[PDB]
């Protein structure tokens, strides 16, 4: 054979977990929609398409600096008039089963969710049902094992670093309302702890802090919090009052004569919440 | 050792060619040098780098115009010294005045830097 | 050679004439064709290596051919190469229909010079004869990985125009081994094609003289099929005329 | 091509001095601005911007807004954007700028005494009667025409201090806004975006907290509380030679801007008024 | 003199194209715009505006013009046709405009023989001497680039007009054979391609 | 030999100066320029110490620094 004995090769890797979704019915061909962003080796382990579809969230970059550091950040896709469950940007382990319609989506994606959210009972139930469903032995068993192995590999990559970050001294993050004189913030740190390691990593990659103390310099990106966290999870709600207007101009004459080529401020609502602290740059 | 040569007119300064490094022992004398090399600006080959190479610890400015700096460095075997470098460098912390240095290194630096017109 | 163009305004008679030397465009075209052909051949070679890997044989190619005991792998490799060449000529074909027999000779009195791979029917089905000792000898002969091979004006022009760029066990030696095997199997496949489509007597005549290949193949090959691998270069025997006179 | 470039109607009446007037083209835009982008940047530390509101099919409400050019370290005068008439003379280094510009500022703030002083001083220029008085007339007339144009009283429910939660009492930022000139008031309206927009009993919130502050000192790029918002910004040389020929690059960037977000705009039964 | 008046008219047409460019209000010169692949929207807008300008000229009485068009900036060799940097295909009812950005960039980057050639002009040393005793800009190179792009889009627009007026079949046949518009003006007068001639000879 | 930066700077400055002397209206060189400093006879070409060759995207100037030193 061509390749050296073993010698693990090096190539790109699709990173979004949902890329592994495939129809257990081998006789039914299926292709999941993945944004090309999935092939960027970055902190994101979900592609733009899955992110928008499932969490109502869009990625975004925040320049930081002399040396222009780029901090990852997500933004709301939640409209102004959405209410209740619609406001759950990222459901908690106690609500994801309901927020996400497990019945309406594929069994493989349901397993993916019950893996991300640490639901061993549901994972085992799905595994046993697939064992006793369809031609499990022929190829469905191997497909299920492949999907499970991929998800577990991603989770094993993430969780150790997540735990090290949790116990880390140099880098500290606090997901709550920096306005301690507020009621919608609560024990945001406790809820973040309740979240899974991979979910915690996603939250870190998505929600930027309201303030950021680097060594001795503090940068205040907001005088307010654009999202909150409660038992339900990450909620796209204004902690103090009326919801922020989210036009959603895309995706799902004299005025212009004056307003020809002309700097325009985006109407997007980025995610700003909590306090972050760091020593040195670590970049 | 054969890895470097003692700079002429210096009891604590040497140059490693393969590394292109000029080093000055903090408090230690050189010994055994059967050969010496005259100092020359070419030794301080300007390091090229699109982003300035970051430096840590104690850093001192020798020639801002020529991007010449002195960096505190301890050899892993715990031998204190300073490295004279020239190139596109930047300091993580605040740059420090050369007066902070000891008279030993200061004398060596004067010998190495001020041309003997 | 050369051309020229004339620009002129409709209402005016002041015309501007420029001359062009076609050598530049000739260089462009030649470089483009050379690069395209190189890419095609390297793609084919990589595809061949990849399918052989797909067969998933632990040993490398030369070790496989040295292991006389494991005739299974020798037959597998030979058939896979033959089918690959067959498809390269008939892309719509992915199998070989009639089953195939294989035998691995082991002696000079069993081998035929100049045709290490050959074919003969047992009156019911075709058998492929393999000269494994000869295959091993070819793939073991030391290769030159250093010397280069080759109008000086266009040579210099290409030198100054074209650019250069400064975990697989494959070296140029192994690539050469694979190419040699492919070429040998291609020769054998041409013999077999002439056999199947023109009778055993024609096959024997071709063995005697390959020149018949010209018509017997170009009738179909040059028109519908990818050109022969050897087509990449014009080959010749050093001192051919004096050698013939000898 | 009406050039509304206030502060470009400046003539270096001094012969030895030549005024380049290198200011932004947008002055020729018949917009609500009476001062174009480069003058705005230079003398008010503001950068013009536009904020779309409804942009679905043809409803294209594009509210205008300017941006802070003040970092998170400046304070007091350094942070004041539009000083009050009581302190503008101090905030601006009038002595460091041309007397024509000083006249423009004095007219804007209704400092007629300073105007009279400046023309009295110009009285003693060598070519005073020849062309200095002509320059005075031109600049004064242009500035007065602009001011009259801005002033609505000549020949709606936007409140700027009415957003401030945690304030003890009083507001009065709107009081000072009223005290401002028509030109200054129009500038504030044009550059500052109310944090809330209510249309016929329909409220839209653009920010969770106002970004600007208004007080007796004037308009300040300060925060209602806490620390200031982060607001960052050939002659071939030897260093310009690059070395050998040889990370969220794939994602768009959210601006690190601080747009002027402050106030509440109330609109009555009138529908999506697009005229 | 007369010919000078037609020259003035042609330069006025170029100036009108310049007004169109300013209306587009591009920060960079078209050379840099085309060099910048990321400026796909700018390239598409430039092409569309040039096409609309040429349409207005070719049909002065007609001000209407297709207000939406699918665009694709091509870069690969296999995605371009020699001699037709701009193409107008149809994806089953969808009108696609393909652009050969590398070819545009190459043409623009080509050095022009501004100084190299010497040509006849109004030149009277007496007038120059009399004047001497009585005593944002565009370079010649930029004007040449701009003319080249305008004429390229003129060819593309003629092919497009063949496509719309006759159909995709005749558009392809025109691409194969360009003899249809040897006559050209027969509307066309406002097209610079009808102002001069260019020929190739064996040599 | 070590400070190729200065060699390239000097060579480009001279080339641009000559270019302008031929085209006074030109004060730059437009397309970026690459530079390489040969160091061996088998890398140098007699009679043309400074030469040019494109990498199919941009022009590279080859310099025979040993020959330059020998002449000077
Ligand atoms: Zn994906």
């Amino acid at each position: 054979l061509v390749p050296v004995g073993m010698a693990p090769r090096q190539m790109r890797v699709n990173r979004c977990i949902f890329a592994s979704i495939v129809s257990f019915d081998a006789c039914i061909t299926y292709k999941s929609p993945c944004s090309p962003d999935a092939y960027h080796d970055d902190g994101w382990f979900i592609c733009n398409n899955h992110l928008i579809k499932r969490f109502k969230m869009s990625k975004m970059v925040l320049p930081i600096f002399d040396n222009q550091f780029k901090m990852t950040i997500a933004r709301h896709l939640v409209g102004n008039k959405e209410r209740g469950i619609k406001r759950i940007l990222i459901p908690s382990a106690t609500n994801y089963q309901d927020v996400f319609n497990l019945n309406s989506m594929m069994q493989a994606e349901q397993l993916i969710f019950h893996l991300i959210y640490n639901n061993e009972n549901a994972v085992n139930t799905i595994c046993d049902n697939l064992k006793y469903t369809e031609g499990f032995t022929s190829n469905t068993q191997r497909v299920i094992h492949s999907v499970y192995a991929t998800t577990k590999s991603i989770l094993d990559t993430t969780n150790p670093n997540t735990f090290c970050s949790r116990v880390s001294r140099d880098e500290l993050r606090f997901f709550d309302v920096t306005n301690a004189r507020a009621l919608r913030g609560g024990a945001g740190d406790q809820l973040f702890n309740n979240y899974s390691g991979f979910l915690q990593n996603l939250i870190r990659r998505a929600v930027a802090p309201e303030y950021l103390q680097i060594d001795t310099e503090e940068l205040r990106f907001r005088n307010c919090a654009t999202c909150i966290i409660d038992e339900t999870g990450l909620v796209a709600s204004v902690p103090d009052g009326p919801e922020l207007y989210n036009p959603i101009r895309s995706s799902d004459r004299e005025l212009d004569r004056t307003l020809s080529g002309y700097e325009e401020y985006p109407t997007y609502v980025p995610l700003f919440l909590g306090y972050q602290i760091i020593n040195s740059e670590n970049n | 050792s054969k890895d470097f040569l003692q700079l002429k007119g210096t009891m604590n300064a040497f140059y490693a060619p393969k590394q292109r490094i000029l080093s000055i022992l903090a408090v230690n004398r050189l010994f055994g040098a059967t050969e010496t090399i005259d100092f020359h600006p070419n030794l301080l080959v300007y390091r090229q780098s699109s982003p300035p190479v970051r430096l840590t610890g104690d850093v001192y400015v020798v020639d801002k115009n020529e991007k010449v700096f002195l960096v505190k460095h301890v050899f892993s075997n715990t031998v204190p010294a300073y490295l004279l470098i020239r190139g596109d460098y930047e300091s993580s912390s605040d740059l420090k005045s050369l007066r902070d240095l000891n008279p030993w290194v200061q004398n060596t630096l004067l010998k190495l830097l001020i041309p003997d017109s | 050679n050369k051309v020229r163009t004339v620009t002129e305004i409709v209402n005016s008679d002041e015309k501007i004439q420029k001359t062009y030397e076609l050598a530049e465009f000739d260089l462009k075209n030649l470089s483009s064709l050379e690069s395209y052909e190189t890419l095609k051949i390297k793609l084919a070679l990589s595809k061949y290596m990849a399918m052989l890997s797909t067969l998933e044989m632990t040993q490398p190619l030369l070790e496989i051919f040295r292991n006389k005991a494991d005739t299974r792998q020798i037959a597998a490799v030979v058939f896979s190469t033959l089918a690959f060449i067959h498809n390269r000529f008939h892309p719509l074909v992915t199998n070989f229909t009639n089953k195939m027999e294989f035998v691995v000779t082991e002696t000079n009195d069993t081998s035929i010079p100049g045709e290490p791979i050959l074919f003969t029917e047992n009156e019911g089905v075709l058998l492929c004869s393999v000269d494994r000792p000869s295959i091993v000898k070819m793939l073991s002969r030391e290769f030159d990985t250093e010397a280069l091979v080759n109008n000086c004006n266009v040579r210099i022009a290409k030198t100054f125009g074209a650019s250069k760029r400064k975990d697989f066990s494959i070296t140029e030696v192994e690539a050469t081994q694979y190419l040699t095997l492919l070429l040998t199997v291609e020769h054998a496949y041409l013999h077999y094609y002439i056999f199947k489509n023109y009778g055993v007597f024609e096959y024997c005549k071709s063995l005697t003289d390959h020149s018949l290949f010209t018509n017997k193949l170009r009738s179909t090959m040059s028109t519908k099929t990818s050109n022969l691998l050897l087509s990449k270069f014009k080959f010749t025997i050093e001192d051919f005329d004096k050698i013939n006179s000898n």
